[PDB]
């Protein structure tokens, strides 16, 4: 709440319980490298 | 303090987000190495 960005992308999806937590930079698994993907340089924050 | 002295075995056996690590530590490692080389070839060119 102390800074200007450039733009701002909000992406939705659901999953299971599990993997909430997988869901980061690296962390492979079926989700990861078949899924919606984190870039391993992440600039943002995931809510769940 | 890498896990291997060989950076393709490093690089494989390895996912990215962790590879940067080792490979970074790798990097400091030799880079201080040449700093200390030229140094001391520095050094032993005002002896000569």
């Amino acid at each position: 709440n102390d800074l200007c960005f450039t733009n701002v992308y909000a992406d939705s999806f659901v999953i299971r319980g599990d993997e909430v937590r997988q869901i980061a930079p690296g962390q492979t698994g079926k989700i990861a490298d078949y899924n919606y993907k984190l870039p391993d340089d992440f600039t943002g924050c995931v809510i769940a | 303090g890498a896990i291997s002295s060989v950076l393709n075995d490093i690089l494989s056996r390895l996912d990215p987000p962790e590879a940067e690590v080792q490979i970074d530590r790798l990097i400091t490692g030799r880079l201080q190495s040449l700093q200390t080389y030229v140094t001391q070839q520095l050094i032993r060119a005002a002896e000569i």
